[PDB]
């Protein structure tokens, strides 16, 4: 535990980092969408999520 | 002492060594000047002689590189070490 | 190494470096140095999210 605190002190930074309110998402061509024949999304599921 | 060879391996690697201190430091020791001479072309057409040409007289149509090599081989260039 | 950084960043991946090299080869101008591959600022826009 004292490894792990020591850790956060000297890091200079807050543990307040640990619990998000803001997810960013990754560029479109990151996660390319693709067109089928019938213009089907089946590209990457990071779509889907 | 021995037959003169053709091609690029003229001048020697050997010979070279002698003058720089290391064959990792020929390399870039030849390049920098090899850079400075395709300069001084550029400029040809009109600019500053900052960069002077080459020092041996050049042969027909010869790479800068192999006249820098060439020249090296007489001792005709001063460096500073790493920085 | 200059050798390895090319084949790695200047003839594979950086575009503004292919025509900066294609353009200076074709003029007498020389070779411009590489600048950072695609790959290494795919990873890092993929790692920051």
């Amino acid at each position: 535990r004292l490894k792990v605190v020591a850790a956060f002190q000297q890091s200079g930074n807050s543990p307040m980092g640990m619990v998000l309110d803001a997810v960013p998402v990754i560029p479109p061509e990151l996660r390319p969408m693709v067109q089928l024949d019938g213009g089907r999304f089946a590209t990457s599921d990071l779509n889907d999520l | 002492g021995y037959d003169t060879p053709l091609g690029i391996t003229n001048p020697p690697i050997d010979e070279l060594l002698d003058r720089v201190s290391s064959k990792y430091a020929l390399v870039i020791y030849a390049a920098k000047r090899a850079r400075q001479i395709n300069d001084y072309y550029n400029q040809l057409g009109e600019g500053i002689l900052e960069y002077v040409g080459p020092l041996v007289e050049p042969g027909l149509q010869e790479k800068p590189l192999s006249i820098a090599l060439r020249e090296i081989h007489a001792d005709l260039l001063e460096h500073t070490e790493g920085e | 190494a200059y050798t390895l950084q090319e084949l790695l960043t200047i003839k594979s991946d950086d575009t503004v470096g292919r025509v900066k090299v294609y353009e200076a080869i074709v003029k007498g101008e020389n070779i411009p140095e590489p600048g950072i591959p695609e790959s290494f600022k795919v990873l890092l826009k993929e790692l920051q999210s």
